[PDB]
């Protein structure tokens, strides 16, 4: 604490005083992972491995639960020459847990990849499938040249080119009515401005790098406000209560103090929230109790400094201990209690003083010879006195003093510009 | 303050890149401790004006005068007056004795206590270094020192005088010939007495009065809560919470959204110690009225007409009560005139 | 301007006793005063009343107090001892003995009837 | 103050936003109100003898 004093006024000397330093703080000793005990591994084999693909005219959408996100499955054979994480740096992605994931997947040209990416325009982004604005998942996408193209031409994949509007987010439209162009009126028949809404791709396998077919997976998914039952490969451990740890809890991660709650969530609540947004309860994962989580930092304290160019003897004042282990830095052998915190370090005596190096609460403190030290002591309020207040005696002057005494007021700052 | 639990309470990565953004931290504390220190300079100034410390005579015959309502009660473990218990009870403090110990806030009751939810988040209270007793002690020797020695307890050693003595030469202050008080001693100590069981009376039925000292109370209270609700607040920030921001980000990118609400918290921190330096210079405006009324009507006698009450001021007795002086002012009021000619 | 150019009575301004006088002096940033107060001192306890009794009239002090040793009655003003004989001249007369709560008997000198005598 | 009139006057997206950052704007007025009141008590205090 005297140090502390030191560095916060950019100091190697003190003055004699009563300094405030840092709340009082406590490590955490070992730390607590808890996700559920999911043993599956997701399906990679038909999300990146499907021996079909959705045209981008009809995307599919793959619902994924109750699985192990272990990604490094991939590194054996896949090749994916675009990655984007929207919602989450990808270094992340193995300490967290997912949930609502699906995964959109469909076949585009080369050129178009671009155009997945939320804010784009183009005829993928406005007629076949648009992300929204604020996307929180991942896109991957790949170079399957060799599978999805034909000598001859594959004209098995389709996108719309023709709408009348744009698409919202995630929609899907798989109309072929006849689409009417140049204000001429239409009843369903190819011709003069009536198109059909829908082109075929060619993909021959002579085609230059724009125009091979690519393979499109979006991972949409939502991170830390709900209950997750897809989840990153990170192992678990045992969880230890009323201690001050580090956790994560299903992916939200943080420290403090766990302790049993009698808070009971609703079956699809999964985190609770205090006051201003913080987390102070969540569901534990694999038993379903709910815990509390309290900071493991509280307190107040204060130093009680002697002129440092006189002795290095400080006292410490506690303001959240009642000393009768003990929250405090150290224990020595001088402990008072007083209304105003734990003194440690000061020796108590039963006289009175004027007051100096106040502490609080009707406590004063200085430094004495009787081989010097530290002491507390309550305050002095002068001497006491007394009248006589007889109902018929008064007393009256006999001589006087005249007698000056000076008085200072400031008058004026330095003026500035 | 604690301006680091504030903004990166619990939090490593935030509480290194606040060292960057530290000379703010430090700045602000040094506004709050200069106004802490003020504060136990204005209780001084108010009510520390004796250092000789009186007790109460041993003789009540103050004429036909009572006084002990206000005067220390001594069947208490306090030495508050009768009418200092009922000012004491009327205003109330959101809580005493300035302890919460670690423990007592391990649950889920941190979250419902106000007072831990303003710990938790690095927003402490300060006890005052004069208690209510030793505020009671100066109120006692005022007292001790207008009852028995009035305009010369201060001004020199202090001098006894009969009771009724002191109110004569009171009434000459007022231009009132000193004749009067004696032929009407009875009807003067009848009125004097009945008028404090008024107030007695006024103070136990009506708390309203005592709003002044229940404001001050309330408006700091506000502040500290005003605070710790500001911290959900994004600030331009994906979210409020520093772990949702540190678990799903990167480094490089989680330090752009903590950089966002570091800033943020900053400014909450400034504007609050900017409006607790506001009201403190407002407060000592308070005091030193405060500590020039006492002087001036206790310990001595005013002649402002607009001091001490409406009336032409008598004499006075200070009373203390939280965070404040309660005056009693007892004035003369000249009543049932008759028209007369004149020349 | 209260200390200065003319004199206060209030209690607490000028410095702590009554004021007397000041002179100020001037200082970097401010002005520091020198106060020149009057403080009382080496009081003595006497015997008092709030009236004197002579014929049954009561005798009020014109100014200061009546005042008493173990044989006589003085009237003396209140900052500074300095016994006077009580006489026609210092005192009001109003009121009676059977109304005065603390009346006491002493003689009241009439200053001119001996001369005329 | 309308401190929303000041900063989203007629605006939409900008009045969605500045509900997040909500709590500054409640607060400025309420300083204003005290201004504002304590204004006519001291109109009150110098003529209302
Ligand atoms: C996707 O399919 C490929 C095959 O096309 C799988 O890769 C093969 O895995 C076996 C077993 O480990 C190896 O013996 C083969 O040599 C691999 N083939 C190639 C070309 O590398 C791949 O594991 C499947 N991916 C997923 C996630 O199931
Ligand atoms: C959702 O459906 C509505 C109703 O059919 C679409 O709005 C109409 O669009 C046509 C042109 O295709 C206009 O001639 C109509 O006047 C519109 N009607 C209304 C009520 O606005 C809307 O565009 C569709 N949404 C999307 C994304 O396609
Ligand atoms: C420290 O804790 C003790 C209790 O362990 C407090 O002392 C008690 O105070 C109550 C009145 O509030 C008494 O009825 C008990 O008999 C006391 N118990 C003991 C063992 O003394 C003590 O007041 C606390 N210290 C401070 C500064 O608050
Ligand atoms: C001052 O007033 C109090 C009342 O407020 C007097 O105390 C009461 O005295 C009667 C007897 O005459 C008792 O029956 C009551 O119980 C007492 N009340 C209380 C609250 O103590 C007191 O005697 C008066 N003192 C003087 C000097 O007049
Ligand atoms: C001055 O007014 C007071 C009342 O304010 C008079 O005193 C009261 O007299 C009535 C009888 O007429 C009694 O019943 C009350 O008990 C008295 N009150 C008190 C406090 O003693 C007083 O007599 C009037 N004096 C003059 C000269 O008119
Ligand atoms: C002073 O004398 C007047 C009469 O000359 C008393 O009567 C009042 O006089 C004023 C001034 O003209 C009128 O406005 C009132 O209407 C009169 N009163 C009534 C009831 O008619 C007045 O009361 C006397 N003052 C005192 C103290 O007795
Ligand atoms: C006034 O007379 C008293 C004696 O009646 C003097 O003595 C003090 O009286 C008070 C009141 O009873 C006691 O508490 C003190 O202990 C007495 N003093 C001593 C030394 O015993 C008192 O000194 C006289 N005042 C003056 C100014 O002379
Ligand atoms: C009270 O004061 C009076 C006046 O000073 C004293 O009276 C005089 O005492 C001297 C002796 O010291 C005599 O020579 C005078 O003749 C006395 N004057 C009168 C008018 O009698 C008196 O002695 C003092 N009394 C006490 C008890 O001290
Ligand atoms: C001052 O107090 C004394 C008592 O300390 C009062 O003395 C009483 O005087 C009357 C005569 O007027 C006697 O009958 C009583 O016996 C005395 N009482 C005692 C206890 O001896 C004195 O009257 C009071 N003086 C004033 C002005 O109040
Ligand atoms: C002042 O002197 C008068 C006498 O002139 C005293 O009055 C007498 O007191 C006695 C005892 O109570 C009565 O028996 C007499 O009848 C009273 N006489 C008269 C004329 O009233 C009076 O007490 C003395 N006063 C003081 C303060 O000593
Ligand atoms: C020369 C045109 C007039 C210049 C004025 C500015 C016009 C703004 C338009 C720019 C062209 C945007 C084309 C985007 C690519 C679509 C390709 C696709 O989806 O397949
Ligand atoms: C496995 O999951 C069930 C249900 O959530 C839970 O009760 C059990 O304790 C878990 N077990 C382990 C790690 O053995």
């Amino acid at each position: 604490p005297l140090s502390e004093t030191k560095c916060t006024l950019k100091s190697f000397t003190v003055e004699k005083g009563i300094y405030q330093t840092s709340n009082f703080r406590v490590q955490p000793t070992e730390s607590i992972v808890r996700f559920p005990n999911i043993t599956n591994l997701c399906p990679f084999g038909e999300v990146f491995n499907a021996t079909r693909f959705a045209s981008v005219y009809a995307w599919n959408r793959k619902r994924i639960s109750n699985c192990v996100a272990d990604y490094s499955v991939l590194y054996n054979s896949a090749s994916f020459s675009t990655f984007k994480c929207y919602g989450v740096s990808p270094t992340k992605l193995n300490d967290l847990c997912f949930t609502n994931v699906y995964a959109d997947s469909f076949v585009i040209r080369g050129d178009e990849v671009r155009q997945i990416a939320p804010g784009q325009t183009g005829k993928i982004a406005d007629y076949n499938y648009k992300l929204p604005d604020d996307f929180t998942g991942c896109v991957i996408a790949w170079n399957s040249n060799n599978l999805d193209s034909k000598v001859g031409g594959n004209y098995n994949y389709l996108y719309r080119l023709f709408r009348k509007s744009n698409l919202k987010p995630f929609e899907r439209d798989i109309s072929t009515e006849i689409y009417q162009a140049g204000s001429t009126p239409c009843n369903g028949v190819e011709g003069f401005n009536c198109y059909f809404p829908l082109q075929s791709y060619g993909f021959q396998p002579t085609n230059g790098v724009g125009y091979q077919p690519y393979r499109v997976v979006v991972l949409s998914f939502e991170l830390l406000h709900a209950p997750a039952t897809v989840c990153g490969p990170k192992k678990s451990t045992n969880l230890v209560k009323n201690k001050c740890v580090n956790f994560n809890f299903n992916g939200l991660t943080g420290t403090g103090v766990l302790t049993e709650s009698n808070k009971k969530f609703l079956p699809f609540q999964q985190f609770g929230r205090d006051i201003a947004d913080t987390t102070d309860a969540v569901r534990d994962p694999q038993t379903l109790e709910i815990l509390d989580i309290t900071p493991c930092s509280f307190g107040g304290v204060s130093v009680i400094t002697p002129g440092t160019n006189t002795s290095n003897q400080v006292a410490v004042l506690y303001q959240d201990v009642n000393c009768t282990t003990w929250r405090v830095y150290s224990t020595g052998s001088n402990v008072f209690q007083t209304r105003a915190g734990c003194l440690i370090g000061a020796e108590h005596v039963n006289n009175s003083y004027e007051c100096d190096i106040p502490i609080g609460a009707g406590i004063c403190a200085s430094y004495q010879t009787q081989s010097q030290s530290i002491i507390a002591y309550t305050m002095s309020l002068g001497a006491e006195n007394s009248v006589a207040y007889s109902n018929n005696s008064i007393a009256i002057p006999t001589n006087f003093t005249i007698s000056v005494t000076t008085e200072i007021l400031p008058v004026s700052m330095t003026k500035t510009s | 303050v604690d301006c680091t639990m504030y903004i990166c309470g619990d939090s490593t990565e935030c509480s290194n890149l606040l060292l960057q953004y530290g000379s703010f931290c430090t700045q602000l504390n040094r506004a709050l401790t200069g106004i802490a220190v003020e504060q136990d300079k204005n209780t001084q100034e108010v009510f520390a004006q004796v250092k000789q410390i009186y007790k109460t005579p041993p003789i009540k015959d103050f004429g036909g005068f009572n006084f002990s309502q206000i005067l220390p009660d001594p069947s208490k473990p306090s030495k508050r007056s009768f009418i200092e218990d009922l000012l004491f009870n009327k205003v109330t403090l959101a809580d005493a004795g300035f302890i919460k110990q670690y423990g007592d806030c391990l649950g889920d009751i941190a979250a419902r206590d106000l007072i831990c939810a303003q710990k938790f988040n690095g927003l402490t209270v300060l006890p005052p270094l004069l208690t209510d007793e030793m505020i009671a002690q100066y109120t006692s020797a005022l007292l001790a020192g207008t009852i028995t020695s009035g305009w010369t307890f201060g001004a020199g050693a202090a001098l006894q005088i009969p009771f009724a003595m002191q109110m004569a030469y009171r009434f000459n202050g007022i231009g009132v010939t000193q004749n009067v008080l004696y032929e009407n001693q009875k009807l003067i100590a009848n009125q004097f007495n009945s008028a404090i069981g008024k107030i007695q009376d006024s103070l136990s039925s009506t708390a309203s009065a005592l709003g002044k000292l229940q404001d001050v109370v309330n408006q700091n209270a506000q502040a500290l809560n005003t605070l710790v609700k500001q911290l959900s607040s994004n600030f331009g920030a994906i979210s409020s919470v520093l772990n949702d921001i540190l678990s799903r980000l990167d480094p490089p990118e989680a330090e752009v959204q903590i950089d966002r609400l570091i800033t943020g918290r900053l400014q909450s921190l400034q504007t609050y110690v900017t409006q607790q330096l506001i009201r403190a210079a407002e407060i000592r405006a308070s005091a030193n009225l405060a500590a020039t009324k006492m002087s001036e009507c206790v310990l001595g006698q005013s002649k402002r007409v607009d001091f001490c009450g409406k009336g032409y001021h008598l004499m006075s007795f200070p009373q203390s009560a939280p965070h404040g002086v309660v005056f009693l002012h007892v004035t003369y009021v000249p009543a049932q005139e008759k028209n007369f000619t004149t020349a | 301007s209260e200390c200065v150019l003319g004199q206060s009575k209030r209690v607490d301004f000028c410095g702590k006793g009554y004021h007397l006088m000041s002179f100020p002096q001037s200082a970097p940033h401010g002005v520091v005063f020198l106060h020149v107060t009057y403080v009382p001192a080496q009081e003595k306890n006497f015997t008092t009343a709030p009236a004197i009794c002579h014929d049954g009239k009561a005798h009020f002090p014109r100014e200061g107090v009546f005042v008493s040793n173990g044989t006589h009655w003085f009237v003396t003003q209140r900052n500074f001892y300095e016994p006077q004989i009580i006489t026609t001249d210092n005192t009001f007369v109003s009121g009676n003995c059977d109304v005065v709560i603390g009346i006491v008997n002493n003689t009241v000198y009439d200053p001119l009837q001996p001369e005329l005598d």
